[PDB]
RNA sequence: UACGGUGCUGAAGCAACAAAUGCCCUGCUUCCAGGAAAAGCCUCUAAGCAUCAGGUAACAUCAAAUCGUACCCCAAACCGA
RNA sequence: CGAAGGUGUGCUGUGAGGCAUGCUGGAGGUAUCAGAAGUGCGAAUGCUGACAUAAGUAACGAUAAAGCGGGUGAAAAGCCCGCUCGCCGGAAGACCAAGGGUUCCUGUCCAACGUUAAUCGGGGCAGGGUGAGUCGACCCCUAAGGCGAGGCCGAAAGGCGUAGUCGAUGGGAAACAGGUUAAUAUUCCUGUACUUGGUGUUACUGCGAAGGGGGGACGGAGAAGGCUAUGUUGGCCGGGCG
RNA sequence: UAAGGUGAUAUGAACCGUUAUAACCGGCGAUUUCCGAAUGGGGAAACCCAGUGUGUUUCGACACACUAUCAUUAACUGAAUCCAUAGGUUAAUGAGGCGAACCGGGGGAACUGAAACAUCUAAGUACCCCGAGGAAAAGAAAUCAACCGAGAUUCCCCCAGUAGCGGCGAGCGAACGGGGAGCAGCCCAGAGCCUGAAUCAGUGUGUGUGUUAGUGGAAGCGUCUGGAAAGGCGCGCGAUACAGGGUGACAGCCCCGUACACAAAAAUGCACAUGCUGUGAGCUCGAUGAGUAGGGCGGGACACGUGGUAUCCUGUCUGAAUAUGGGGGGACCAUCCUCCAAGGCUAAAUACUCCUGACUGACCGAUAGUGAACCAGUACCGUGAGGGAAAGGCGAAAAGAAC
């Protein structure tokens, strides 16, 4: 996906980190009772979360 | 019988412990020997 | 520590020999003294503690010299 | 550059189920593959409650070394052995015998 | 003012056991698995924002890791915060 | 009534005497062997600031984080294999 | 079509040994003539492991003490329940510090651990459990002492020490009663409290420290007097009529 | 580079991926909690407590940066005390700590041997301390030699267990000279001319060649035994590849490799080539290292123990000449020869291996080999420094024994 979210605004790339961590947030809540059968999701978005950082790394200062 | 060993965890600590090995030459010397060894606890801190 | 500034006369070992000849192990001090010497350039007194060799070789010399000597190894007075 | 691969028809060199033929079912990290139908083992499994296993003696497939399978030309009639090169700058397999290009 | 990012962080899980159950039920207080580094003022905030409750008041505390064996080897849990958080009266939380 | 307990209910609830080694007592009396320190606390001003800050006055509101809290502890859990 | 190794047998050499072969074993061995040695073990109160002997012998860890009924169980002297009996009671009871670090509670299991059995356990496995403005630490302050900028001293390492900064075993703000969990409670809940900080206020109007002063701030023994904790008796209230 | 993957005990679950952002491998980046030199202050390491400033606030608070010490230089400030200096506050630069051995320096034992023991030996060893580098140190004759000559240092073989030293005991033990490895010479004590002339360091660029992923890489079938063939027996083929490892028993031709031939977007080592910054070459005139050389007293080093003892170093007290001069040639003198101390720099041959890769072994094969083939510096023991084990093998394949 890092090729797709370089081209946008820091911004942008702002909350869609915020939505992101969200996201992690609401599946590890559901993971935590008997709701998340889909464990994988977890991995991808703490892996999303990681690359969207790492892009604003390289927006400010790099 | 009042035998040899009295635990106290402060004075273990003052005696022993890192701080004191590292505020001396010789402690710091035993330290360095230590980790060349291969100790996995370097010193009596917990 | 017992150096005489001036000519860098540290403490050096050696021996007592009895006339048994026993080897003992003994230093040899430097004869230091701390002494006041008048700086006419700068008119003050510059306390060092010197050797009596120290003393000689600054009056060979002049104190400035001896000064600035002692300046470029790095040396305070 | 691993000469054999999952959807292969291969023949066996040695074994048991030596001159027999199957596809590739699926080839693993050791250096092994499963072959569909060749070689078979009786495992007795244990029952479980959980995960609706009655369990029995099943009969499933082992698996067997590489070095003992072989890639087989169905123009020839025979295993082969199998050669890279590179056609239209993309690297293809191809039998040793008869030179064609493994499709 | 706790940042929204770090909020999200805070908090690990609910808590499921009898007591935690009664506590719910009489007292109208949920226990939380949350961050080791969480202080009380960050989690009730968390506690606000994210399941979106009054919070009267949160109690924490340190559950210490059981020493377990797996075989022969020896071997720690790891330790983790547990808090109490206190909702006010009429708070129904989902 | 899951024989573990749970829910409701609930009388009187006074007086005298005795009484510590505990409290008044960091007191009092006495003795010579002549009995910590520093902060909190109260107070005084200096440089300062000057009609601002600061101080005390009540009242309102917010605040009090962090770590420990199980259990043994004259002992089968600590020091003695 | 069975190597080394293991184990029998037969033959053979003056001896160290050699050859052959049955069984076991399941993959290596090596003639000859040369070459090199970690080259030969019964002893060293040799070293390491294994296994004997004494021997099914001594002992089973305070002479506080048990008995029976029922339960569970494959099985009960030992576990649970009950009724008796006995022991401690300035402790063998209750609550902490230190030290330990989950031993707490529940379910479950009995190989090992428990000086016997064990259904039991501080044993195994799984799950649960430790809630603080006012308790303690942290924090402010210092003692003995420690470290110690500069400094003084010292072949080097380093020693001593000023300013300082650390250091409790001492000084420094504040919470009680009841109720509750299988397991926490001055921490949860119920009631009724207190503290010292900010911030804002209106009201007032000399505030201000690294400094001054007070205070904190202190020994032993003795003697009482006033008290309470606590206990006894009576009254009261409930129950009883052997 | 790919058709398979999501490390291991260790399966499963939920998934991703298959011609190219699945996974894997390599370059350059990013992130990089706390403790630790630890550096904002403190501290019982992995914890406690700040200050200042810049931004934000739902005004409850957040965030993130900086704040050690010393040295050096600079700026401002600044006592007694007039100027000054000490001191003080900032700023910049560097340092600090760790690390196997080797290296240089500062200190420096004893057991032991001498059949006792004290000189002597062990030994400048062990050890402690400081400092450095990939090597270090040494180094460009005030050196040897012998009336012939050599031509800085270092290292190896000889000289030689010689000459010597030595309670002339035990022991210690050269040099000259010869053969080799490697070889390199320069600058300042200073000013004149000429002005960018050789060389060196940092730093870009270019070329070559490594290194850090990789790619291709030959040729075998039948039959007998057997659980299985790579073995037997047949008949073939490859070989700049019969190194090695695996594969159901022993495989050149089944697999991985091997010989051989190729490969780098990116980073980077070493050579030369070249630009820029600093550095000054050649010429003439000179100048030619003083508390120094020597000496006395005391020690130490030189094979050399004070001896008839040259030479070097210096704790102590002295103290020249200064090239018409001075040093040395093993007491000392005379002659001759030979060199120029009291300022520096300097590659190579030499020393070592914590570590990386490749290959080898009349080295070990689980009481051996590392203490450690195994989750070992672990368990366990000890207040602590420290000590410190045991423990490898089912099978070809778990087909690990349903009922």
């Amino acid at each position: 996906k890092a090729k797709e979210l370089r081209e946008k605004s820091v911004e942008e790339l702002n909350t869609e980190l915020l939505n992101l961590l969200r996201e992690q947030f609401n599946l590890r809540m559901q993971a935590a009772s008997g709701q998340l059968q889909q464990s994988h999701l977890l991995k991808q978005v703490r892996r999303d979360v990681a690359r969207v950082k790492t892009l604003l790394n390289e927006k400010a200062g790099a | 019988m009042k035998r040899t060993f009295q635990p106290s965890v402060l004075k273990r600590n003052r005696s022993h412990g890192f701080r004191a090995r590292m505020a001396t030459k010789n402690g710091r010397q035993v330290l360095a020997r230590r980790r060349a060894k291969g100790r996995a606890r370097l010193t009596v801190s917990k | 520590s017992r150096v005489c500034q001036v000519t860098g006369k540290r403490p050096v070992t050696g021996n007592n020999r009895s006339h048994a000849l026993n080897a003992t192990k003994r230093r040899f001090l430097p004869n230091l003294h701390s002494h006041r010497f008048w700086v006419e350039s700068e008119k003050r007194f510059v306390t060092l503690r010197v050797s009596a060799k120290g003393m000689r070789v600054i009056d060979k010399k002049g104190i400035d010299t001896v000064l600035a000597e002692l300046r470029a190894r790095g040396e305070k007075y | 550059a691993a000469k054999i691969r999952r959807d292969d028809e291969v023949i066996v060199l040695t074994g048991k189920d030596k001159g027999k033929r199957g596809k590739v079912k699926n080839v693993l990290s050791s250096g092994k593959v499963i072959v569909e139908g060749i070689n078979l083992v009786k495992k007795h499994q244990k029952p479980v409650p959980a995960l609706n296993q009655p369990g029995g003696i099943v009969e499933k497939e082992a698996a067997i070394q590489v070095s003992n399978v072989a890639i087989f030309n169905a123009a020839t009639g025979k295993a082969d052995r199998v050669g890279f090169r590179f056609e239209d700058g993309k690297k293809v397999r191809f039998f040793k015998s008869n030179s064609e290009t493994i499709k | 003012m706790i940042r929204e990012e770090r909020l999200l962080k805070v908090l690990r899980a609910p808590h499921v056991s009898e007591k935690a159950s009664t506590a719910m039920e009489k007292s109208n207080t949920i226990v939380l698995k949350v961050a080791k580094d969480a202080t009380k003022a960050e989690i009730k905030a968390a506690v606000q924002k994210l399941f979106e409750v009054e919070v009267e008041v949160v109690n924490t505390l340190v559950v210490k890791g059981k020493v377990k064996r797996h075989g022969q080897r020896i071997g720690r849990r790891s330790d983790w915060k547990k808090a109490y958080v206190t909702l006010k009266e009429g708070q129904n939380l989902d």
